[PDB]
RNA sequence: UUUAAUUCGAAGCAACGCGAAGAACCUUACCAGGCCUUGACAUGCUAGGGAACCCGGGUGAAAGCCUGGGGUGCCCCGCGAGGGGAGCCCUAGCACAGGUGCUGCAUGGCCGUCGUCAGCUCGUGCCGUGAGGUGUUGGGUUAAGUCCCGCAACGAGCGCAACCCCCGCCGUUAGUUGCCAGCGGUUCGGCCGGGCACUCUAACGGGACUGCCCGCGAAAGCGGGAGGAAGGAGGGGACGACGUCUGGUCAGCAUGGCCCUUACGGCCUGGGCGACACACGUGCUACAAUGCCCACUACAAAGCGAUGCCACCCGGCAACGGGGAGCUAAUCGCAAAAAGGUGGGCCCAGUUCGGAUUGGGGUCUGCAACCCGACCCCUGAAGCCGGAAUCGCUAGUAAUCGCGGAUCAGCCAUGCCGCG
C-alpha cells in the first residue's frame, strides 16, 4: 500500500509517501502547483518518476518541513528517490547513474568571527 | 579613579538609572556580562581554568 | 600571542571542572561570586599548605569544599584547631554552611600547580633561576611523568632585560587533546616584580 | 490646509523665529550646520555645499 | 501524573540522574515514561581573546543548559517515599511538578 | 528604498511599525 | 591554479529543453541568485521568439550562441618594459563563455525595457549575425588581426 | 519631549515663583539647563551656567517652549 | 583644526564600526565651578562621648555644612540600685589608605603578527682544528619534515596528522511540551481517543580504509571505475612549533621602580568626549524596470524572555496607551521572516527612482532627552554607476534576502557575534 523515503536538503526535510494512482501529488495538504506556484523549479522534484518511466503510475502524500521551498523540493527529490527504491530494489541500478539518491550536504557554511560571512573578508587598506 | 570607583558602584543612589554593571574581580565597567558579573578578560581568564562551571569552549 | 590553555582546552575531554554546580541565570551570579571568594581566601590561607586545587561541589543549596594539599598536617592543625577556623572563616564570608574537606595530593611532584609554586617559591628566595628549573623538571620525571615543561618569564637574576628560561623532558604533545597535561601557575614576587612560571606535566593518554 | 507659498511663507517665519534670543537651533541655522544634533566632523555635506577643500597637513621633517 | 524535569549542564550526569531516578520508581511499582531528552538551550559568549586591542581574533564559549524528562505515570506512596528521601545530586536540579 | 522610512521596506529594516508597516 | 586544472561544474539540465547550455545562459541572466526571475525570464524571452517568428527558440538560440563565439582574441603577455596585446586560439569552453556572456551584457545594453524583450530580440539579431554581441566578438577577431604581426609569442 | 509634567525644576521654579509675590530683583544663578521656560517668567533675566560661566538670558513669550540650555551655547565658535 | 575641555590608548600590512558586547546624568579617566578630608575603600592602635538603627529641620544646583528628634536587642553584678559589656556608628589623634599620575625598553599575564606557513630541534654515532655539518643535501609523492625510495647514520622530540565539537547516511535507547502513518471520533489545524511508526529532540553507537576493481609506478602515490548518504584530508570548527617583531597592553588585572598627600586623592551639579574649513579608513542607502509601490499569499534556522517575553481586546492614521490571558517556557511570547509567489499600480522621468535636509505635531525610556535619545505622523537635497587607483570571494563560496543575540533603562547598531 504505502512506501516511504526520508528526503533531506540543506534543513528541508521531506516525509514522503509512495502510493499507487491516477498520478495526483500534495504537499502540505495542498496541491503540488499550488504549494510551489510559479517556482520553475519544482518539477525537478519528480525527476525520480521519470527516470523509471513510471511518472503517472504513482500518487504521492508529502509532507515537508523546515528550509525553503527550493530545499523542499530537493528533500522531495531525495524522498521520491528512496520511497521507490524502497518498492523496487532495481529501481537502483537506473536510479543512482543520476544522483537521486545521494542526499547532498552542501549546507551553509557558518559565519566566522573576523570575516563578515564565513569568507567574505572585511575590507582591507593598507594606506 | 579606580579603587573609589569600584565603591561607588556598589551604593545604589539618587535614579536608579545612574547604577551600572561594574566586573566582579577587574573593576572594569565594560563587556561585562550580565549573566556571570564578569568583564569579558575576567570570564575568559576563569573560562579556561574551569571555574565557570559548565562552560566550554564552543566550536561548531 | 598564542598557545591556549591546556585545562581550556581539554574540560569536557580528558580534564574535568574545578566547580561543578548547576544554576540558572538568575542565580549563577551569585554561586560564582561566592566560589570566588571562597577560593580567593582559602588561596593565600593555605599557601603554606602547597595547594593544587580548591574543587567545589554544590547540592541542596550548600556548599561543599575540597582542598587538594600535599601538606594536610598544615590545614588541620594539631588536633584540628587551624581547620576549625577555617570553617568559619568560609561560614563567616558566605552567610551559609560550609563543608571544608582536605585530600592528600597524593604526588606533588607531578602536580603541576605545586611543581609550579615550588620553583617560583625557589625565585623568591634568590635561587638560581636556570638550575631551579631543570631540577623541577628532574623531578617531575622521577616521579614517573612521560613528559614535562617548566617555564620561567622574565628579569631572571634580576635583569633589566626580562627573558624567559624553559627546560623540558619527554613528550606535551600540547596539540594532543587525550593527553592530559596538567598545568600550573604561580607568580614570583620579588623586589624586582615578577616573574611568571609555567609548568607543563604529562601523565599519560587517553 | 496652506499650501503652497502661504507655506514657505510659514517654514521662513518659524526659522526667523528661531533667531530669537537665539537657541543653539537658532544658530545653526544662521551657521549653516544642521540642526538636529549630527555629525560635523565628517558628513554635512547636505547643509554645506559640497567641499571647500581648504588644507595643508602631512607630518615632521627631521 | 509525576513530572520530573531535571537540568544539568553535564549531559554524562544528567543522564546518569535520569536512569536512576528511573531504575528506583520502577523498583517502587510505578510506571515510568523513559527518560526523555528534551531540547538544549544553549548559550554562547563571544569574547576578545586579547584584553585591549583584536577585535578580530576572539574566542567563543558556549554554557550548554541539558533537560531531561521524567513522568512516573502511575505513583504510590512507597514511589513518593523513595523520591522526597533518597537522593543523588552534585551539578544537576531536578524540580517537580503535577 | 530601505532609508524611506515611509514605506513597508524601510520600516522592515529599521525594524519598526506604523502606519506604512501596521502590527499584523 | 597551481597545482591542477580544475574541474568544470556540470550545470545541471534545464528542466525545460534538458539544456546543459540554458542553464549557462541562465545563470548569466542571475543576478543576486535570483534564479526564478531569471529561468522565467529566459522563458518569456523563449516565447516573443514565438510571437516573432515559427522557429523554435532553442535552435535560434543554439545558432545565436555559435554566431558570438570568437575564433581568437588578443591575450595581454608582458615583455619587461612595454607590454604586447597578443593575438591566439580560443578554447571551446572560453568561447561558450565568452558568447553567453556577451549576449546578456549586449542584451541589457538595449533600450527596450522588459528584459525578456531585450533577450529575445538580442537572441534574434546574432542568430541573423549582427546584434551588439556580435560587435564584440567582431571587435575581437578585429583586435587579434589588428595585431597578427604579434602571434608569434602564441602562449 | 515629555507629555505629562512639564520637567521644569524645582529649585528654580520656586526663586521664580516666589519672586512673583510683587516682582524683584534677578541674581538668579541657577544650573538647571534641562528647565522649561515657563509662561509669565518673562522679565526675569537668568543666569544659565554653560559649564563654564553662567550667562545672563533675557526671557520673553516668544521662548516659552524651549529649555533654559537652548539659549547657552556650551561650545564657543564653530 | 578648534575648544575651558573636546580625557586616554591603538599607527603600514598586523592602528583607524579597533579597547568601547551600548558616552544625555552614571559611565568618565577630561573642563568649569561648589564641596570632603583618616578619607568612597582596607588593616590596627589611643581616647571623653556615641555606642546598632531610623526620622524629619534649615541652607544649598547637588554634594555638603549646620540641625532636632524617635532610642540600646547584647555579654553581664542582679530579685534591683547601679554597673561591667562585645558588635556596631559618629569626634579628634595616630599608623595608613587613595592615585585611569609616569615608565609596555624594568615586568607578569593575556593578545596581534610572520603563519596553519612546514617548519624548529635533540640523543648517540660519524665528518670537521673549529664555528658547525650529517640526520633534515638527492629522486619521487603529499595539504604537510605526509609517505616512499635512497644515503654515515640509527632513533627521538616540538610541530603536521590523529584523538575533541558541528554538518552529512543509518542503527539502538527514549515518546512530552515534540511528530501524526494507519484507525475511531471532531467545535479542522493533532482538537480527543489512540500510537511512536515517520519528522524531530539528544545521548550512545555504526559508517570511509585508496578497503575493493582497472590501468601507470621499484614504492609511496596517482588516473579512472564500482559500490556507498558520503570518498581519496567528505564540508566546516576548535587547535598556532623553536622563534620574530625592543609588536600591543602599567587604562581590565597584576607588578618593579618613579612621582602626588586640605591633592595628581574623594563627592557633586553642569559642560565635554557628539566641536568642523578640511583629509583618510570601514560601512550603510542609493542612482532604479532583473526595478519601485500597494494588496494578498507562502517556505526558515539559531537565539532570547516570569519586574521579563507579551497573546488577545479596545482607542488612536500611527509610535504608543489603556485593559489583559499564557509562559519558572520543545507548552506561552518576542514571530511579521524577507527575498519568493499571485493581483494590481508606475511607464524611463531626477521619476511612484533616492530619502539627505528642514518645518511642525505626537509617542516612549528616564530624575532629566538644550547641548545630545530612539520611534511615529503630515519638505523631497546629492546621486543617471563613480579618476588615478584599490578590496573581497574558488561553492552552498561570492552575490542577495531577511532573523536572533551579547551590551542594554533608552539608544545614536548602518557595528559586532551568530542563524538560516
Ligand atoms: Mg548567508
Ligand atoms: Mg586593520
Ligand atoms: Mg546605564
Ligand atoms: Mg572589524
Ligand atoms: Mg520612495
Ligand atoms: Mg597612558
Ligand atoms: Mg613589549
Ligand atoms: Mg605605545
Ligand atoms: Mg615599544
Ligand atoms: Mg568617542
Ligand atoms: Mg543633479
Ligand atoms: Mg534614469
Amino acid at each position: 500500500e504505502q512506501y516511504y523515503g526520508t528526503g533531506r536538503r540543506k534543513e528541508a526535510v521531506a516525509r514522503v509517501f509512495l502510493r499507487p494512482g491516477n498520478g495526483k501529488v500534495t504537499v502540505n495538504g495542498q496541491d503540488f502547483n499550488e504549494y510551489f506556484q510559479g517556482l520553475v523549479r519544482a518539477v525537478a522534484a519528480l525527476e525520480p518518476l521519470r527516470a523509471v518511466d513510471a511518472l503517472g503510475r504513482f500518487d504521492a502524500y508529502i509532507t515537508v518541513r523546515g528550509g525553503g521551498k527550493s530545499g523542499q523540493i530537493d528533500a522531495i527529490k531525495l524522498g521520491i528517490a528512496r520511497a521507490l527504491v524502497q518498492y523496487n530494489p532495481d529501481y537502483r541500478a537506473k536510479l543512482k547513474p543520476l544522483g537521486f539518491l545521494t542526499r547532498d550536504a552542501r549546507v551553509v557554511e557558518r559565519k566566522k568571527y573576523g570575516k563578515h560571512k564565513a569568507r567574505r573578508a572585511p575590507q582591507y587598506s593598507k594606506r | 579613579a579606580r579603587k573609589a570607583l569600584i565603591e561607588k558602584a556598589k551604593r545604589t543612589p539618587k535614579f536608579k538609572v545612574r547604577a551600572y554593571t561594574r566586573c566582579v574581580r577587574c573593576g572594569r565597567a565594560r563587556s561585562v556580562y550580565r549573566f556571570f558579573g564578569l568583564c569579558r578578560i575576567c570570564l575568559r581568564e576563569l573560562a579556561h581554568k574551569g571555574q565557570l562551571p559548565g562552560v566550554r569552549k564552543a566550536s561548531w | 600571542g598564542n598557545k591556549i590553555h591546556p585545562i581550556g582546552f581539554r574540560l569536557g575531554i580528558t580534564r574535568d571542572w574545578e566547580s561543578r554546580w548547576y544554576a540558572g541565570k538568575k542565580q549563577y551570579r551569585h554561586l560564582l561570586l561566592e566560589d570566588q571568594r571562597i577560593r580567593g581566601l582559602l588561596e593565600k590561607e593555605l599557601y603554606s599548605a602547597g595547594l593544587a586545587r580548591v574543587d567545589i561541589e554544590r547540592a541542596a543549596d550548600n556548599v561543599a569544599v575540597t582542598v587538594h594539599v600535599a601538606k594536610p598536617g598544615v590545614v588541620i592543625g594539631r588536633g584540628g584547631e587551624r581547620i576549625r577556623v577555617l570553617r568559619e572563616e568560609l561560614a563567616k564570608l558566605t552567610g551559609k554552611n560550609v563543608a571544608l574537606n582536605v585530600q592528600e595530593v597524593q604526588n606533588p611532584n607531578l602536580s603541576a600547580p605545586l611543581v609550579a609554586q615550588r620553583v617560583a617559591e625557589q625565585i623568591e628566595r634568590r635561587f638560581a633561576v636556570r638550575r631551579a628549573i631543570k631540577q623541577a623538571v628532574q623531578r617531575v620525571m622521577e616521579s614517573g611523568a612521560k613528559g614535562a615543561k617548566v617555564i620561567v618569564s622574565g628579569r631572571i637574576g634580576g635583569a633589566e632585560q626580562a627573558r624567559t628560561e624553559w627546560a623540558a623532558q619527554g613528550r606535551v604533545p600540547l596539540h594532543t587533546l587525550r593527553a592530559n597535561i596538567d598545568y600550573g601557575f604561580a607568580l614570583a614576587r620579588t623586589t624586582y616584580g615578577v616573574l611568571g612560571v609555567k609548568a607543563y606535566i604529562f601523565l599519560g593518554e587517553v | 490646509w496652506k499650501l503652497e507659498g502661504e507655506l514657505r511663507a510659514e517654514v521662513a517665519a518659524n526659522i526667523k523665529r528661531l533667531m530669537d534670543i537665539g537657541c543653539y537651533r537658532g544658530l545653526r541655522h544662521r551657521r549653516g550646520l544642521p540642526v538636529r544634533g549630527q555629525r560635523t566632523r565628517t558628513n554635512a555635506r547636505t547643509r554645506k555645499g559640497p567641499r571647500k577643500t581648504v588644507a595643508g597637513k602631512k607630518k615632521a621633517p627631521r | 501524573k509525576i513530572r520530573i524535569k531535571l537540568r544539568g549542564f553535564d549531559h554524562k550526569t544528567l543522564d546518569a540522574s535520569a536512569q536512576k531516578i528511573v531504575e528506583a520508581a520502577r523498583r517502587s511499582g510505578a510506571q515510568v515514561s523513559g527518560p526523555i531528552p528534551l531540547p538544549t538551550r544553549v548559550r554562547r559568549f563571544t569574547v576578545i581573546r586579547g584584553p585591549f586591542k583584536h577585535k578580530d581574533s576572539r574566542e567563543h564559549f558556549e554554557l550548554r543548559t541539558h533537560n531531561r524528562l521524567v513522568d512516573i505515570i502511575n505513583p504510590n506512596r512507597k514511589t513518593i517515599e523513595q523520591l522526597m528521601t533518597l537522593d543523588l545530586p552534585t551539578g544537576v536540579e531536578i524540580e517537580i511538578k503535577t | 528604498g530601505k532609508g524611506d522610512r515611509r514605506t513597508r521596506r524601510g520600516k522592515i529594516w529599521r525594524g519598526t511599525y506604523g502606519k506604512y508597516r501596521p502590527r499584523k | 591554479a597551481r597545482r591542477r586544472r580544475a574541474e568544470v561544474r556540470q550545470l545541471q539540465p534545464d528542466l525545460v529543453y534538458g539544456d546543459v547550455l540554458v542553464t549557462a545562459f541562465i545563470n548569466k541572466i542571475m543576478r543576486d541568485g535570483k534564479k526564478n526571475l531569471a529561468a522565467r525570464i529566459f522563458y518569456d524571452a523563449c516565447k516573443i521568439i514565438q510571437e516573432k517568428t515559427g522557429q523554435e527558440p532553442l535552435k535560434v538560440f543554439k545558432q545565436a550562441v555559435e554566431n558570438v563565439k570568437p575564433r581568437m582574441e588578443v591575450r595581454s603577455r608582458r615583455v619587461g618594459g612595454a607590454n604586447y596585446q597578443v593575438p591566439m586560439e580560443v578554447s571551446p569552453r572560453r568561447q561558450q563563455s565568452l558568447a553567453l556572456r556577451w549576449l546578456v551584457q549586449a542584451a541589457n545594453q538595449r533600450p527596450e525595457r522588459r528584459a525578456a524583450v531585450r533577450i529575445a530580440h538580442e537572441l534574434m539579431d546574432a542568430a541573423e549575425g549582427k546584434g551588439g554581441a556580435v560587435k564584440k566578438k567582431e571587435d575581437v577577431e578585429r583586435m587579434a588581426e589588428a595585431n597578427r604581426a604579434y602571434a608569434h609569442y602564441r602562449w | 519631549s515629555l507629555k505629562k509634567g512639564v520637567f521644569v525644576d524645582d529649585h528654580l521654579l520656586e526663586k521664580v515663583l516666589e519672586l512673583n509675590a510683587k516682582g524683584e530683583k534677578r541674581l538668579i544663578k541657577t544650573w538647571s539647563r534641562r528647565s522649561t521656560i515657563v509662561p509669565e517668567m518673562v522679565g526675569h533675566t537668568i543666569a544659565v551656567y554653560n559649564g563654564k560661566q553662567h550667562v545672563p538670558v533675557y526671557i520673553t513669550e516668544n521662548m516659552v517652549g524651549h529649555k533654559l540650555g537652548e539659549f547657552a551655547p556650551t561650545r564657543t565658535y564653530r
